[PDB]
RNA sequence: UUUGCUCCACACAAUAUAGAUGGAUACGAAUAAGGCGUCCUUGUGGCGUCGCUGAACCAUAGCAGGCUAGCAACGGUGCACUUGGCGGAAAGGCCUUGGGUGCUUGCUGGCGAAUUGCAAUGUCAUUUUGCGUGGGGAUAAAUCAUUUGUAUACGACUUAGA
RNA sequence: GAACUGGCGAUGCGGGAUGAACCGAACGUAGAGUUAAGGUGCCGGAAUACACGCUCAUCAGACACCACAAAAGGUGUUAGU
């Protein structure tokens, strides 16, 4: 339905979002995921830190350089979870994976575009209230990501600029709604209301 | 106007397959808009064209067409089964494809 | 499955030494007539010296609920076999009909004690005609004056894979 | 031969008197009355292609006068019925196309 | 000063609460909750809309902001009488929820000629609104 | 090194396409809470309204969209300019001033369309390269060989030499 | 090391990821339809179906053959006598 779909990753569950997105890429939809530092994983922070340490133990014994690579950024953690669900070793899998780019924060190509959510992977819609969850940025900076604060500063600046945008947009739409209400109850308005618009 | 589309867009998903054996004679098509077999029953018998391009001009055109039709619904989510004169080349998994409104019943 | 209640009346086969046997009757919750008659012969082989080859079934009739739109409280007495022994339990269910009450009973026993249909014996089920004879708190909770409660955290399942606004869980 | 005789009218959208296949049209609910048109003149022999020989090959590169005044006779009787209800001339002049979000299994024509 | 809380009220389930059947055989009609079975299911009745008196899971209905007076366990004659007395059907019809439902089914029932007509009328309305968008 | 190199405009060829066929349509935060409007003493404030999905909103008529006439407004939109800003996370985009020019389906008219013969994607997109024009722009280095020894199995490295 | 039967050996096919023996079913070459055993988040064809409960593990658990865990305990939590 869309050329590129921009997904705001905030408040989403990692596995459910990855299983949605992998099927979208295999069907041929182009997906870009922004704000990867705000993904959520169900479970305690200590459980997921222990899980990452169990993953971090695994390496090739005779040469650590050819072993499993333990990527530390939240976007690369999401990429790992998604590459697990795409059959990446085939040409179809590579062609699917080149339709995806995942970012921490919202870069300047995508800060002026529209962000969507996936309601079947949202934490507030999936988890029972009371279950504990993690933040992927906190877990990733606990296991070695170096750029948690610069992303926070850039996101603060971007949010200031976006609020400055939204004030003007709200004023303009209030003018347009006022003019539409005053130009209603004419004959064309009543004919459109009879016809359903 | 600015739009001239008289077909419905669809995606070529895969072949008919088991877990480890595929069957290229039957293709699986996701028609956009339909999400149930009862709505997919409208599209049975409709013609499908896969339209692609080539470098070498054959009979006045560089655009080649592969024709087929919808035969039955597949699953619970509005995917349909489609058969073509020559089977789809399997590099078109995820490629766009056209479902025409003829032969019409309305 | 979705249960129905039947009366099954049967007897022994008549002999010359004793014609007209005593016509025993039982109430069975079962999915259909075949399972109902099988459970009838199962419990009569547990009770009297008879079996299906030596007896016959004179009647089977479905008993549907007399007031299927009255909300009742039922007390149910049950035998079940655990992994180590056999126990008796009494559970009480607030529900609108007997067959639905025993359906939720079978689900409740399978959920909370891992007891299967082959292990559960239904001793009896009876409507509690008076309040304050209700003895369980989980059903006595719903018998208070002007009962009302909210439903927090509404989750609306979507048809599209993409949503264009952040959803709200107000109800 | 199981075909439908149709016309534009030719003054409205430039579609002449023609025959089409019934499986390649959509019957909309919009109805006009065509009583007062003498269509019994047209038949299967009225449309003949005058088939071409195999020798005549078009290397690089007209209309029947009987066909053009037959069209002019019928369309002036159709447009008088068109002028009764408003916006039909504009509706017949405009083309049909599917927009984004149009589901033909839900659309009523 | 005085103490301030955010109240955060929402749509209690009790007797006399009007609900809209979301899915099933009724699927879009109104009913009134007659009694509460347990936490997850209630006994409802919809006698004006033709909904039979039944027990139903609370996930198959949507609670509306409408309430009227009933005693608990009321039979369908009393339910219909109190429904007509409180006159909640046009009170539902006056809401923007029901107007949205009616708009959706009207747009579904439009034909191609009517779609052409609304396109022409929307062009005329857009002309006069964008003309109004030049003085303020 | 016989007129080479780069950029700009179109002119023709070739080359392919992981797959245009109306529009990726921009707050943030919370979810046992919010959004919008309005008012005030500007707050963890009062009042009203909305949600219950984008089934939306915008756009959408004309030879794949022609040639003309008029009315009403002083709007809407495209193109090449032009003034002023803002944007460095991967800015390469967003906003704005002024005039020009084209269209206007906001409303009413006049002419054209056939024959692709009862359908045949019935061809309208963008990706790279070459060769021509005619209009600008600029006039280098690296390697081998010689040499060095802070280096060295050989390659490699570090030096020097108009 | 024996008894009865069914198999593998001599046998491919669908399932159990993988495997001689397990489950289903035995095989000419093709087309259409329906299924078995097994499954339907993604890999992966098929409901992020519906319904009632239970469980939060600083080594959870996830399916017969089958790829292990016991005695003894716990105002963890649930249901009972």
């Amino acid at each position: 339905v869309e050329p590129v779909v921009v997904i705001d990753g905030k408040g989403h569950l990692v596995g459910r979002l990855a299983s949605v997105v992998a099927k979208q890429l295999l069907n041929g939809q182009k997906i870009v995921v922004v704000r990867a530092e705000e993904l959520n994983i169900s479970g305690e922070f200590f459980r997921n830190k222990l899980k990452y340490h169990d993953f971090l133990r695994k390496a090739t014994a005779f040469n650590k350089t050819r072993g499993p690579f333990h990527f530390r950024a939240p976007s690369r953690i999401f990429y790992k979870a998604l590459r697990g669900m795409v059959s990446h070793k085939t040409a179809r899998g590579k062609a699917a994976l080149e339709r995806l780019k995942v970012f921490e924060g919202i870069p300047p190509p995508y800060d002026k575009k529209k962000r969507v959510v996936v309601p079947q992977a949202l934490r507030v819609l999936r988890l029972k209230p009371g279950r504990k969850y993690t933040t992927l940025g906190k877990l990733s900076t606990s296991v070695g990501w170096k750029y948690e604060d610069v992303v926070a500063k850039l996101e603060a600046k971007r949010k200031v600029s976006s609020a400055e945008y939204y004030a003007k947009k709200r004023a303009f739409t209030k003018k347009v709604a006022s003019a539409n209400a005053t130009a209603a109850e004419s004959d064309v308005a009543k004919q459109l209301a009879a016809l359903g618009y | 106007a600015e739009s001239h589309r008289l077909y419905v867009k669809g995606k070529h998903l895969s072949y008919q397959r088991s877990k480890r054996v595929n069957n290229p004679n039957v293709s699986l098509i996701k028609i956009e808009g339909v999400a149930t077999p009862q709505d997919a029953q409208f599209y049975l018998g409709k013609r499908i064209a896969y339209v692609y391009r080539a470098s070498k001009e054959v009979r006045g055109s560089k655009i080649r067409v592969m024709w087929g039709k919808v035969t039955r619904t597949h699953g619970n989510s509005g995917v349909v089964r489609a058969t073509f004169r020559n089977n789809l080349p399997a590099k078109t998994f995820g490629a766009s494809v056209r479902i025409f409104l003829y032969p019409s019943n309305i | 499955a979705h249960f129905k209640e039947y009366q099954v009346i049967g007897r022994r086969l008549p002999t010359e030494s004793v014609p007209e046997p005593k016509l025993f009757r039982m109430r069975i919750f079962a999915s259909n007539e075949v399972i109902a008659k099988s459970r009838y012969w199962y419990f009569l082989q547990k009770l009297h010296k008879v079996k299906k080859a030596s007896g016959e079934i004179v009647s089977i009739n479905q008993i549907n609920e007399a007031h299927p739109t009255k909300v009742k409280n039922f007390g149910v007495w049950v035998r079940y076999d655990s992994r180590s022994g056999t126990h008796n339990m009494y559970k009480e269910i607030r529900d609108v009909s007997r067959v639905a009450a025993v359906e939720t009973l079978y689900q409740d026993m399978a959920a909370r004690h891992r007891a299967r249909f082959r292990s559960i014996h239904i001793l009896k089920v009876a409507e509690i005609e008076k309040t304050a004879d209700v003895k369980r708190q989980y059903v006595k909770q719903f018998l208070t004056k002007d009962l009302k409660f909210p439903l927090p955290h509404r989750v609306q399942k979507s048809t599209k894979t993409f949503s264009y606004k952040r959803p709200s869980t107000f109800y | 031969d199981n075909t439908l005789l149709v016309t534009g009218p030719f003054k409205v959208n430039g579609v002449p008197l023609r025959r089409v296949n019934a499986r390649y049209v959509i019957a909309t609910s919009t109805k006009v009355s065509v009583e007062g048109v003498n269509v019994e003149k047209f038949n299967v022999e009225y449309f003949a292609k005058e088939k071409l020989t195999k020798k005549e090959k078009k290397e690089a590169n007209e209309i029947k006068t009987e066909r053009v005044e037959d069209q002019k006779v019928v369309d002036k009787a159709l447009l008088a019925e068109i002028k009764k209800t408003p916006l039909l001339k504009q509706y017949l002049s405009a083309s049909f196309s599917l927009k984004n979000g149009d589901k033909p299994h839900l659309l009523k024509f | 000063t005085d103490s301030i809380v955010k109240a955060s009220n929402w749509r209690l389930v009790e007797v006399g609460r009007v609900v809209l059947i979301k899915k099933g055989q009724s699927a879009g009609k109104l009913a009134a909750i007659v009694e509460i079975i347990d936490q997850k299911k209630v006994l409802i009745d919809g006698p004006k809309a033709g909904v039979p008196r039944q027990a139903i899971n609370l996930g198959q209905v949507v609670l509306t902001p409408l309430t009227f007076a009933l005693p608990r366990g009321a039979r369908t004659a009393t339910v219909s009488k109190k429904w007509a007395a409180a006159a909640v059907c046009e009170k539902w019809a006056a809401s923007s929820w029901a107007k949205k439902i009616a708009q959706r089914e009207r747009r579904a029932a439009l034909t191609d000629f009517e779609r052409f007509q609304v396109m022409v009328l929307r062009k005329q309305k857009r002309y006069t609104v964008k003309k109004a968008l030049a003085k303020a």
